[PDB]
């Protein structure tokens, strides 16, 4: 029952900073759990931007430098959350984001191969406008 | 969801169920997450609240999967959404007085 | 040109829920009741445990989600029920 | 059937009872021929996560089956530091399994008018308190920097689990855990008094017995507490922290000790391409 | 990467119709690295199908799947009101994964 | 019947240092009444031991490779079971990532090898 | 060793269909004191049961066949025993019609099958 | 597990000899609780005689060579192992002067034999 919750639409300025929430409720660890963060140009398709996969934080080639993404685990009075950090804003990154999660605790289950994920389950939208 | 009333001072019976004859593990909690009771295998626990002393659950109905909540001395203080935790059925009553 | 080579020893885990039997190295000639369960329901040790250490794996454990528990629950369940016998039970039915 | 007044016939059944002796020995989980059992040698790890460090052996280590409340005693310990293990931290439901690294000592003795009803049990103080620090640095690990107002007393409930209750000599102590746990934290011996009860709740299932009246003379029960069962407070708009002690439900005391092991199956027969 | 081809990038079909679509990889992708996503507008895409043909548990199994090393067939069958939504094939294959162009599926 | 564990230790590892490790490993492997039930229960095991490896070894009997720990067989690979440079297979992978990978083909395959001893 | 049984489910049809059977039926079939006394006589029906499959494997471990279900030697026929079209052989005739009729030369099959090893 | 002392029959005589007795014999030669411990120390010279040759089956295991009693491998002599015309081998020595002869060169040939199955 992972009830995956982002933050609200935000807006910024070219040549700056942004961050993105992802509060994970119902996910036992990201210990277990892997998170993929995903983007999507509006209209276009899917397009990936990285993962904390075993508490390893990697994005893909084409974002490298420009994005952190951090994780915090499930202690005290807050549930799992995984954030992400874009540093140097362009006018080319007005998207829907996603924060995704999936199981990676069965190995021979079918929906990872070795980090490489299928996105069992997804956040709602966090809309990013550049001005 | 479900609502229930009572007036003053008579008993009042909420229930948890599940469908597996069990006896697994539940817990009764109010809106403010301060517990109310507590399975501890074969164990009662309750919880510190202002129904520490006047909640009681029926134990040997346990075994049926059943998990009643019973309020003795209802006061006026004792209206407020109560929550089944049993496996993930997060069932919510509301008690009147 | 290249084809099937069946092999045997290969590496390759499941996951299992299975029996698993019990224990330690009792005294067969005592009255504790640890000792008399021990002796009547388990096996005797092996004193040369095989403890091999792996190479670069990484196994996901979940500690809440073990089908061992259960299993020596059940296994004391059955002690205790064997060994302190009470005087007198009351043990409900809802028939 | 039928079918809310279900017929709870509360049956009952009188056995014999001789006294009878009573240690816990150390059992060995072994798998059978086919199985392995992995482990984790990782000395600070969680309980869930990838544990690095995986070594492979077919039995389990010794371990005691040992009934207690609100304390763990004679068990294991942990390699480097106390840890602090939960299904669901924020659940507010879920037993906080504390374990240590260093065992804290307790003498529970029946002296010998003789008031068979009553015994006594030493905890060494500045021994626990050290103990109790270390264990609230690793709360404020987990938590933050919050003040640990208290270390509070049972909520109440059943016997059994508002107090330490433990098997010493086939006597159950039902001990008096009051005056362990009392401490804030802003960021000699303790004696404790513990009765001998004998109608007791099973905690096989749902039930009571009754045993026999108590034994002869001098009942000593040197042991080791190396864990607690803690639970929480939900609430409220900080605040500070209040850690009452719980347990009772036995297989908290079983995912404290198959804590580091899991099973698999070998599959041994796999197919690849040659060059023949 | 390995970039995914879907066909058509359009289609429409009524209630009750079987409705083949099918996706090509650039390479042959043999072990089934595929999965199925479902998007109706202003949601998040559900998952529908991994390894190609394994469905989830929260879906209805009108749905099959089929694959052929290069082609990869999503067959509906009983289409229903409910199911129109553009989808999405993804190879999760080789590092990064990639996915699709979008089907939208209309009346 | 205990050499099951040491089969383990060449996992993680890729594919050619477990197959060094399989022939290594294999090479370097190998009256109260009270007490009655102690022998009996051992020889429980021994046996169900020893018929487990009887039972393996009937399994590899009917692909024509009984009591050999590596074979070749003559059933060739429809190349579309994983159409891979057999260099990144033999260094890049290991074992557990082929039981996931080619987990689709392997009933297919068992099949084959059963239907080539005819 | 309970798979004696199975052999005999492929009797009565012809030797094409039981040669079939072999493969699939072996790929599918695979403390008081009086009750010591019942564990020892299982373990004494199964270490038997054992013991009588490892000499029905030694006998065919003269041949060059041992662990192999099927086994394809290097002894020629000489062509006076059963000079018969063997289309017939596979489809006209069952096993014990074949133990009936070559009754007379499997002592010589089986001094030849010994002598090919040498 | 019987059969370990009708191997010895063949020494002395040459190893032409003995070789071809290998083959000949080995066809030819296949509640009290004071007696449950006969029956259990019984059982424990079986399983044990059992498990003595299955060991020395799995060590022909690795060679390519289980349950054959005779099998011709692929290695081929390095010839400063017994530079020796082989009918003065097989007619003039016995299997005690092969035991003492080439002793210095047979871990060798099982490193070699090993080697020669990858
Ligand atoms: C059981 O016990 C277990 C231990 O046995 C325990 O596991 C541990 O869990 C904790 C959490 O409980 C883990 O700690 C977290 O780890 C996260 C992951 O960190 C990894 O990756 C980051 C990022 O690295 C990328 O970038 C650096 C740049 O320097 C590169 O060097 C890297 O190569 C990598 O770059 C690649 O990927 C990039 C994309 O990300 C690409 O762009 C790039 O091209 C490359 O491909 C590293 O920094 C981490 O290294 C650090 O720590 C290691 C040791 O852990 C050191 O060796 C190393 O020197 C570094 O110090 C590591 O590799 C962390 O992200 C996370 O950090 C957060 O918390 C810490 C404090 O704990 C803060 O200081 C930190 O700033 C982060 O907090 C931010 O985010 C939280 C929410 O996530 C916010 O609340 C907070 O406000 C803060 O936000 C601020 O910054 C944000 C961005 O940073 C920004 O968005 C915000 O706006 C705001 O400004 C934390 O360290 C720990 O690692 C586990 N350890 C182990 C061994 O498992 C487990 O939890 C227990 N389980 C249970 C159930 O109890
Ligand atoms: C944690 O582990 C430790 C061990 O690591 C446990 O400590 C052991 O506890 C047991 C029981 O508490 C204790 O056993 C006693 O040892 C005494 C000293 O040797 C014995 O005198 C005593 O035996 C008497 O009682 C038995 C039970 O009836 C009789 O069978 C026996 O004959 C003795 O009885 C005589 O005296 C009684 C007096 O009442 C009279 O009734 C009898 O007729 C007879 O005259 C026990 O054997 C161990 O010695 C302890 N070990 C240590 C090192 O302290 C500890 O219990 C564990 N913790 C928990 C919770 O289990
Ligand atoms: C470990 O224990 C913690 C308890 O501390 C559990 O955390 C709770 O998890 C449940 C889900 O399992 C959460 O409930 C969900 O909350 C979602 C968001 O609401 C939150 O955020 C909004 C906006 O900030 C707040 O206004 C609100 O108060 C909450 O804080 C809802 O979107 C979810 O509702 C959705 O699903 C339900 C299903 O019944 C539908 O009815 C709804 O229509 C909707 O679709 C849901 O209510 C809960 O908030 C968490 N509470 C806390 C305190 O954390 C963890 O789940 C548990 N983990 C494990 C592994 O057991
Ligand atoms: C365990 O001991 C505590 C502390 O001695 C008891 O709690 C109260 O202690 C005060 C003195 O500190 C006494 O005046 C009270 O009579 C005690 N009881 C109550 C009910 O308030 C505690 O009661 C003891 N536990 C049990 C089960 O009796
Ligand atoms: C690839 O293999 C996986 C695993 O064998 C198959 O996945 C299973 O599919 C069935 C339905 O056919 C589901 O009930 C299972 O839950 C699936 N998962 C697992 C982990 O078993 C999948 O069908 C296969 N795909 C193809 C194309 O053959
Ligand atoms: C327990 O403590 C009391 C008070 O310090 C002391 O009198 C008694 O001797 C102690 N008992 C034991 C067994 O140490
Ligand atoms: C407990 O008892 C043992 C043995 O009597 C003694 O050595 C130890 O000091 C005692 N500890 C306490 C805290 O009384
Ligand atoms: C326990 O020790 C700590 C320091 O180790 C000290 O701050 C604290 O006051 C002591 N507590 C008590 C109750 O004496
Ligand atoms: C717990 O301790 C407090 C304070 O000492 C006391 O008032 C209360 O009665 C005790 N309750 C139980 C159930 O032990
Ligand atoms: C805690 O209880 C003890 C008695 O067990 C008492 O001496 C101490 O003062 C109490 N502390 C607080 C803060 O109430
Ligand atoms: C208590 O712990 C110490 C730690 O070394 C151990 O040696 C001792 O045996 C333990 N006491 C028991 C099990 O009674």
């Amino acid at each position: 029952q992972i009830h995956l919750v982002q933050s609200g639409t935000e807006v910024k300025k070219p040549g700056s900073s942004v961050t993105v929430s992802c509060k994970a409720y119902g996910v036992n660890t990201f210990g277990l759990y892997a998170v993929n963060w995903v983007r999507q140009a509006p209209g276009q398709s899917l397009e990936y931007i990285g993962q904390i996969w075993r508490w390893k934080s990697s994005a893909s080639h084409h974002f490298r430098g420009r994005v952190l993404i951090s994780a915090v685990d499930l202690t005290g009075s807050s549930p799992p959350i995984s954030s992400l950090e874009i540093k140097n804003l362009t006018s080319d990154d007005t998207a829907v984001y996603f924060c995704t999660t999936t199981s990676t605790y069965d190995k021979w289950s079918g929906l990872h191969h070795d980090g490489v994920m299928a996105f069992s389950s997804w956040g709602q939208g966090t809309l990013i406008s550049v001005s | 969801k479900k609502v229930v009333l009572g007036k003053k001072g008579d008993t009042v019976e909420l229930t948890c169920t599940a469908s597996q004859k069990k006896s697994i593990q539940f817990h009764w909690k109010n809106s403010n997450q301060i517990k109310i009771l507590g399975n501890q295998g074969s164990f009662l626990t309750k919880g510190p609240s202002k129904l520490n002393d006047r909640a009681d659950s029926r134990r040997s109905l346990w075994d049926q999967g059943n998990f009643p909540l019973i309020i003795k001395n209802l006061k006026i203080e004792d209206s407020d959404t109560y929550i089944c935790e049993v496996e993930d059925q997060k069932e919510e009553v509301q008690l009147l007085v | 040109n290249l084809w099937v080579t069946v092999y045997y020893g290969v590496p390759v885990w499941k996951d299992a829920e299975t029996t698993l039997f019990c224990a330690s190295d009792a005294k067969a000639y005592e009255t504790e009741k640890h000792n008399v369960w021990a002796t009547h329901a388990c096996v005797p040790t092996d004193p040369n445990p095989q403890e091999i250490h792996l190479e670069n794996v990484t196994e996901e454990f979940n500690m809440w989600k073990n089908n061992m528990v259960e299993q020596m629950h059940t296994d004391i369940i059955s002690l205790w029920d064997q060994s302190l016998k009470p005087c007198v039970k009351l043990t409900p039915l809802c028939v | 059937k039928e079918y809310r007044l279900i017929n709870c016939n509360t049956s009952a059944i009188t056995q014999a009872c001789p006294k009878v002796s009573f240690e816990p020995i150390p059992i060995h989980y072994c798998a059978p021929a086919g199985f392995a059992i992995l482990k984790c040698k990782d000395k600070k790890f969680n309980g869930t996560g990838p544990c690095p460090s995986v070594s492979t052996v077919q039995c389990t280590h010794g371990i005691k089956p040992v009934v207690s409340t609100q304390l763990l005693l004679n068990g294991s310990l942990a390699e480097e530091e106390v840890m602090i293990r939960s299904e669901n931290i924020t659940n507010n439901a879920k037993n906080i399994l504390v374990q240590f690294n260093t065992p804290v000592q307790i003498n529970c003795t029946r002296p010998n008018i003789g008031d068979i009803r009553q015994a006594h049990c030493n905890v060494s103080k500045a021994t626990w308190n050290e103990t109790l620090g270390k264990v609230v640095k690793q709360l404020r690990k987990h938590f933050g920097n919050n003040t640990i107002i208290r270390f509070a007393n049972s909520s109440g409930g059943d016997l059994e689990v508002t107090t330490h209750s433990f098997n010493c000599g086939g006597e159950f102590f039902y001990c008096n855990t009051s005056g362990l746990f009392n401490s804030t934290w802003i960021s000699d011996s303790i004696t404790l008094p513990c009765r001998i009860k004998q109608i007791i709740n099973m905690w096989q299932r749902i039930g009571q017995a009754m045993y026999a009246p108590p034994i002869q003379g001098v009942i000593r029960c040197v042991s080791n507490i190396t864990g607690l069962i803690l639970t929480r407070d939900g609430g409220s708009t900080s605040t500070t922290e209040t850690f009452r002690p719980g347990g009772g439900d036995m297989r908290d005391n079983w995912r404290s000790e198959l804590y580091k092991y899991k099973v698999v199956k070998i599959e041994p027969l796999g197919v690849a391409p040659t060059r023949c | 990467d390995i970039q995914m081809t879907q066909s058509p990038s359009t289609l429409s079909a009524s209630i009750g119709d079987t409705v083949r679509i099918s996706c090509r990889a650039s390479q042959s992708i043999t072990g089934n690295w595929v999965a199925w996503y479902q998007q109706r507008p202003g949601k998040a895409p559900r998952l529908l199908i991994y390894r190609g043909a394994a469905l989830l548990g929260g879906v209805p199994s009108r749905f099959s799947g089929s694959a052929a090393g290069t082609d990869f067939t999503l067959t509906i069958g009983n289409l229903q009101a409910e199911d129109f939504g553009t989808f999405y094939c993804q190879q999760y294959d080789t590092y990064p994964g990639t996915f699709g162009q979008g089907t939208k599926v209309e009346v | 019947g205990a050499v099951f564990l040491g089969f383990l230790g060449a996992a993680g590892s890729t594919m050619g240092a477990a197959s060094m490790t399989l022939t290594v490993q294999a090479r370097n492997l190998l009256h109260l009444l009270k007490l009655t039930v102690w022998g009996i229960k051992q020889l429980q095991a021994r046996v169900l031991a020893v018929e487990r490896y009887l039972r393996d070894q009937q399994l590899l009997g009917i692909w024509g490779c009984s009591g050999k720990l590596i074979c070749c067989t003559n059933v060739p690979w429809n190349s579309s079971w994983s159409n891979r440079n057999l260099s990144e297979i033999w260094d890049n992978m290991t074992w557990l990532q082929w039981d996931k990978e080619i987990s689709n083909y392997t009933q297919i395959i068992y099949g084959l090898l059963e239907e080539s001893q005819n």
